[PDB]
């Protein structure tokens, strides 16, 4: 057998990137969504209305994110 | 008087002890002052007015 030539042919590209990297960046890069989501979750946790929507429907840790001080001896 | 709710005295206990002093009010409709009885917002009274 002989070949006289190449069997290949040029790939999908924007100079920088390629699908080459794309594919195999793509899972690393969906976990550094989750990664960056949880630093947001970490982040803003003080904050309110987070905490009466997400962070108190969270089974077993949510009810300890809650005071329930009486309205008995709240001034505002 | 709002800072004395939940340490000391509880939010009715502290709502009826602010009515025995008078604060001042803004005028009503004729321009003549006004007074108040005091509400969980003002500073507790001195005994001296100036
Ligand atoms: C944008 C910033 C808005 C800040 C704000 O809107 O602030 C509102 C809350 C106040 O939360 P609190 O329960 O301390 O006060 C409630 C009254 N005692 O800020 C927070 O603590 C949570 C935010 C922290 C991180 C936000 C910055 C990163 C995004």
């Amino acid at each position: 057998a002989y070949t006289s030539h190449l069997s290949s042919k040029t790939g999908l590209h924007f100079g920088r990137l390629s699908l080459r990297s794309l594919t195999a960046y793509a899972p690393n890069l969906m976990l550094w969504g989750g990664a960056s989501m949880l630093g947001l979750f970490v982040f803003t946790e003080g904050w309110p209305k987070f905490q009466d929507t997400l962070y108190k429907k969270i089974p077993l840790l949510g009810p300890t994110l809650e005071d329930h001080t009486p309205p008995e001896d709240k001034p505002n | 008087w709002r800072t004395l709710v939940g340490v000391s005295h509880t939010n009715e206990e502290v709502r009826n002890m602010a009515e025995e002093f008078e604060y001042d009010d803004e005028p009503d409709e004729q321009g003549n002052p006004k007074k108040r009885p005091g509400k969980l917002s003002d500073y507790i009274p001195g005994p001296y007015p100036n």
